[PDB]
C-alpha cells in the first residue's frame, strides 16, 4: 500500500493471518507426532502380522 | 437362517413390513466377518430381494442407504475382486453396487444436501463423504445469499452435538477444498474462528474434522 495508514490496515491482516497460521502450525505438527506415536507403536506388531 | 431370512424378502408385502427387525446391519455384519460362500451368497441374494422386490422407492432407498452406512459398498467392491463357482453371486453383486450407485446418485443431490443441513441431520449421510458431490457441486452452497454456509457456520456457533459439529467443519473443509474462491465466504461469516475453536473441542472426531477445515482455510491467500 502507498501510505502508512494503508500499510497499517495490511499489516493488521498479516498480523492476524500469520498468530492464526502458527496457532494451526502449532497443533498441525502435534497432531502430526500423535499420528506418527500410533504409528510407531503399530509398525511391530503389524509387521509381525 | 438367512435362507429363511432371504424367502421372506422374496415377497413386496413382507419387504415393506420386516423394516422393524434391522436386518441389513445384522446381515451386513455376518457379510462382512464371515467367509462362506454359502453364507455369502444368500445374503446377496436377500439384499437382491430387498432392493428387487420392495413396494416403494422409498423403501429401497431406506435400504440401499442402511446397506452404505452399513460399508455394503466396500465390502461389495472387495467381493467383486473375489472369485466364485457361481456366478449368481457376482451378478447379485453387481446388482447391489449399481442399486448403491443410484442410491449414492440420490443422496449426491444438492437439494437432500441442502434438505439434511435445513433439518440439521449432519449425521455422517453418506453425501458428506461423496467426493463426486463435493468435486462437481461446491459452488452451489452460494445459493440464496449463501444460505448453506450460514447454516453450517450457524451449526458450528450453536450445535452440542460432536457428530453435527465434526460434519459441519468436514463440509467447510470440502467447500474450500472444491472452491477455493469460497475461503473469503467463510471468513465473511467469521467460519474461520468456529473451526479455531473446535480444534480444540472435548471430541477428537469435531478436533479433527475442526483442524481439517482450518488447515485448508489458512492453506494459501
Amino acid at each position: 500500500p502507498e501510505t502508512p495508514q494503508e500499510r497499517k490496515e495490511m499489516a493488521s491482516g498479516v498480523n492476524t493471518r500469520i498468530d492464526d497460521l502458527q496457532m494451526v502450525l502449532n497443533q498441525t505438527e502435534d497432531h502430526r507426532q500423535r499420528v506418527l506415536q500410533a504409528a510407531a507403536k503399530n509398525i511391530r506388531v503389524w509387521f509381525i502380522k | 437362517m438367512i435362507f429363511s431370512i432371504w424367502l421372506l424378502a422374496f415377497s413386496p408385502q413382507m419387504c415393506e413390513h420386516l423394516r422393524r427387525y434391522n436386518i441389513i446391519p445384522v446381515l451386513s455384519d455376518i457379510l462382512q466377518e464371515s467367509v462362506k460362500e454359502k453364507v455369502t451368497r444368500i445374503i446377496l441374494a436377500a439384499f437382491r430381494n430387498f432392493l428387487e422386490k420392495s413396494t416403494e422407492r422409498e423403501t429401497r432407498q431406506e435400504y440401499a442407504l442402511a446397506m452404505i452406512q452399513c460399508k455394503v459398498l466396500k465390502q461389495l467392491e472387495n467381493l467383486e475382486q473375489q472369485k466364485y463357482d457361481d456366478e449368481d453371486i457376482s451378478e447379485d453383486i453387481k446388482f447391489l453396487l449399481e442399486k448403491l450407485g443410484e442410491s449414492v446418485q440420490d443422496l449426491s443431490s444438492f437439494d437432500e444436501y441442502s434438505s439434511e443441513l435445513k433439518s440439521g441431520r449432519l449425521e455422517w449421510s453418506p453425501v458428506h463423504k461423496s467426493e463426486k458431490f463435493w468435486r462437481e457441486n461446491a459452488v452451489r452452497l452460494n445459493e440464496k445469499n449463501y444460505e448453506l454456509l450460514k447454516i453450517l457456520t450457524k451449526l458450528l456457533e450453536v450445535s452440542d452435538d460432536p457428530q453435527v459439529l465434526a460434519v459441519a467443519a468436514h463440509d467447510v473443509g470440502e467447500y474450500v477444498r472444491h472452491y477455493p474462491r469460497g475461503k473469503r465466504v467463510i471468513e465473511q461469516l467469521g467460519g474461520k474462528q468456529l473451526v479455531m475453536n473446535h480444534m480444540h473441542h472435548e471430541d477428537q472426531q469435531v478436533r479433527y474434522n475442526a483442524l481439517l477445515a482450518v488447515q485448508k482455510l489458512m492453506v494459501h491467500n
